[PDB]
RNA sequence: UUUAUCAUUGAACUAUAAUUGUUCAUUGAAGUCAUUGAUGCAAACUCCUUGGUCACACACACAUACGGCGCGGAAGGCGUG
């Protein structure tokens, strides 16, 4: 889908990407990751869960496929019953804009620590 | 105006008489005063309302009682009443004529041919509801039909409109009684005020009466809601509604047909 | 934009822009914010006080 | 036109623009009542000789009243002509017993009779005059339809114009027994309500507490009425 | 296009079943709503979020197939300090 996912990136670098994560059933969840852990428990913002019916599976066996989509919103999915994750869609704001946003967050956090040091005195 | 002031944080030994003595008769005239006590304990919660007629006297009392010694504590007599989108609607009054009175149940009939009698005009307006008098002015080709119910007057106007009595079309409207018409004629000859008076109510609620119900005629009544309990008599007093009412009405209408076939009554 | 759109739009009319001072727009937006929050917090409570004497009110 | 059923059947077969196709998922229920059974049986045997068993079915009652029987006539997967024929025959027969006891013809409709009847249809209808719908029907599931005061040809034309516009579909399988149970339940309720008619006074209203509950209240209301009459007399007095 | 509960008995009954099948009912345990339901097929209309809605010109190039020799932005590969 001409996204060109990064060639040397991991889960700390794939954050806030619109993932298309596959499970053991095939119940594909599409949404933005915002956190993970050692067991790969993924929170998913604006997530949608898509499946294929049993009648559509005969047409899928060797065209249009009518998938069943349900809307989950902000969910938190476990890492046991998942199989694979890919990157489907890029986020809204770019890498330089995320860098400027992270510098603003660091400056705001340093200002908050200076405010806590001023309130402690 | 009825300005309200809310006294708060009062002592326990302060009844409504002490609050009425401290509120009224001190450069003002408090119309009402009530201390909000407990629902089941009887003790006062320390709050009370005082409603006066004038707003200036209540404002002066709230300005003078702000911090006064009330049974060992403060009075706190600041006002309770007087940027949201929702406000209650307010209206003026139609100055109380005989059209805009909802209790006005007497119908002015006109356009008569000066030929119908009083018993016949009673017979025109009898099944619409109970009635009190059917007297008409002489030489004025008009009359007055006063019911007890207002829905009976609505049914009478909605049915009897456009009905020609003795080859003469009728004119139905509202109007006052004879004494109120005499008062309006006495006040209009000098043209000083010409003010009218509202017709008195029914002192509602009234569980027993059923509107638009007529009865012409011991009584062991069960007072059940599906039937009728009480009714106004036909001239007048209050009668208990018996079970043998449709039988007496049927005998009365058969007697009326027998006496109207011959000519003993025209109504 | 297109040429004929410019000859059509610049000849029809010129509208008037309304604008207010700083304290006026501040007071109006504060009244609109309190109206939005009082509409977000309110709810119709007519059925509770309209069936108050009903036999299954308790 | 004429007063014969078969001539109007030929006319409604002719000029209704290929009306031979029936309606997919079509159902009609006509509950009727007869005084006697023996006169009904010959007409129903002639109807079953004319109309097949798969299209039309009949359902008797349980004989609870023993005087007024109730018979269901269920037309299932019917065409537009057989519906008009069955409704014309039944609407003639359930009124010929009161109007013409000496005519003695189960398929000849006289001129003095007007066809007026009531038939149920399922709720899943789509219409997108003499036959009207009803408001405030008594059946939870079905819709009652009324025809009133028509001749034979007007009945044929109005029933054909009604079934040419309505669209049926997807009826429930044993909905007939559901309608039987609901109809029997509703009319057993109104029969019990008529059974409650002598039991008004002193029977089941707890009169012993109801007298004492309303004994001061009617007295105060009567005092208010006497005060109203006295205040009205003071209001109408000139003096 | 496809489904919308079983069992005992009564009046007939096809019948290897816990009378299965047909018409009517008493009773017994839970008893998805949905039949305008569910699946498949297919077209049209409308509305939402995104962009460089950019700088010059409305132009005759190419077998080594296309002068990728403008200012940038978004994603990525390779190389150097």
């Amino acid at each position: 889908s001409k996204i060109q996912v990064a060639h040397s990136s991991r889960l700390a670098n794939l954050i806030d990407y619109k993932l298309r994560v596959l499970t053991q059933d095939g119940r594909v969840y599409i949404g933005q990751l915002m956190a993970f852990d050692k067991h790969m428990n993924l929170v998913l913002n604006e997530c949608i869960e898509e499946r294929v019916p049993k009648t559509q599976l005969d047409k899928l066996r060797p065209l249009n496929i009518k998938v069943e989509k349900r809307v989950l919103g902000l969910t938190i999915l476990r890492g046991e019953q998942i199989l694979s994750t890919v990157v489907e869609d890029k986020p809204l704001l770019s890498k330089k804009e995320r860098l400027v946003r992270d510098k603003k967050e660091k400056k705001q956090a340093q200002k908050q620590t200076k405010l806590r040091k001023e309130k402690e005195k | 105006n009825n300005c309200s002031i809310f006294v708060g944080d009062l002592a326990p030994n302060v009844t409504e008489s002490q609050l009425f003595e401290l509120f009224i008769n001190r450069y003002a005239s408090t119309s009402h005063a009530k201390i909000v006590h407990d629902q089941v304990t009887g003790m006062s919660k320390g709050y009370g309302f005082v409603k006066f007629t004038n707003s200036d006297e209540q404002q002066l009392a709230l300005s003078e009682m702000q911090g006064v010694f009330l049974n060992g504590r403060a009075i706190k007599v600041g006002p309770t009443s007087g940027m949201s989108q929702f406000i209650y609607p307010v209206q003026q009054q139609p100055s109380l004529n005989h059209f805009t009175d909802p209790n006005n149940t007497t119908v002015f009939i006109g356009g008569l041919s000066s030929l119908v009698t009083e018993d016949e005009l009673r017979a025109y307006f009898q099944p619409f509801g109970t009635i009190v008098y059917v007297k008409i002015p002489v030489g004025k080709c008009c009359g007055f039909v006063q019911y007890v119910d207002r829905l009976s007057a609505e049914a009478a106007i909605a049915g009897m409109q456009g009905f020609p009595i003795a080859n003469s079309r009728v004119r139905l409207s509202w109007g006052r009684s004879a004494k109120q018409t005499a008062l309006l004629q006495q006040a209009m000859l000098s043209n000083s005020l010409q003010v009218q008076q509202q017709q008195p109510g029914l002192q509602q609620p009234n569980y027993g009466y059923i509107p638009s119900s007529t009865c012409e005629a011991n009584v062991s009544s069960t007072m059940l809601p599906g039937c009728q309990i009480l009714n106004y008599s036909n001239p007048q007093q209050v009668i208990m509604q018996g079970s043998e009412a449709v039988v007496n009405s049927t005998n009365a209408m058969l007697n009326r047909l027998e006496q109207g076939s011959n000519g003993f009554m025209f109504a | 934009r297109g040429r004929k759109e410019r000859e059509n739009s610049s000849q029809n009319e010129t509208l008037k822009v309304t604008c207010l001072s700083n304290k006026e727009k501040r007071h109006i937006m504060h009244v609109k914010k309190m109206n939005q929050k009082e509409l977000a917090q309110t709810s119709i409570d007519t059925l509770k006080l309209l069936y108050d004497g009903s036999p299954g009110y308790s | 036109q004429s007063f014969d059923i078969w001539k109007n059947l030929d006319r409604i077969r002719s000029t209704k623009k290929n009306a031979g196709q029936f309606i997919k998922g079509s159902l009609l229920i006509l509950p009727m009542r007869t005084e006697d059974k023996q006169q009904f049986d010959e007409c129903m045997d002639e109807l079953h000789k004319y109309i097949s068993k798969d299209i039309l079915r009949c359902y008797p009652q349980k004989e609870q009243k023993d005087e007024g029987m109730l018979f269901y006539i269920v037309l299932k997967d019917f065409n537009i002509l057989d519906s008009c024929f069955v409704l014309s025959v039944l609407l003639a027969f359930q009124k010929r017993l009161w109007m013409a006891p000496s005519e003695k013809s189960y398929f000849r409709v006289p001129k003095n009779i007007n066809l007026t009847g009531s038939f149920y249809l399922p709720k899943n209808i789509e219409t997108g005059s003499s036959i009207v719908e009803v408001g405030f029907n008594v059946v939870p599931d079905f819709q009652q339809f009324q025809v009133k005061a028509c001749h034979v040809s007007k009945f044929m034309n109005e029933l054909s114009n009604f079934f040419s516009q309505v669209e049926f579909g997807k009826c429930e399988a044993n909905v007939i027994n559901y309608f039987k149970r609901e109809y029997n339940r509703t009319y057993s309720q109104i029969s019990l309500a008529l059974y409650e008619l002598p039991l008004i006074g002193d029977g089941l209203f707890d009169i012993k507490s109801y007298i004492s509950k309303t004994r001061p209240i009617i007295e105060t209301s009567k005092a208010q009425m006497i005060k109203h009459i006295s205040e009205m007399k003071a209001y109408n007095e000139i003096s």
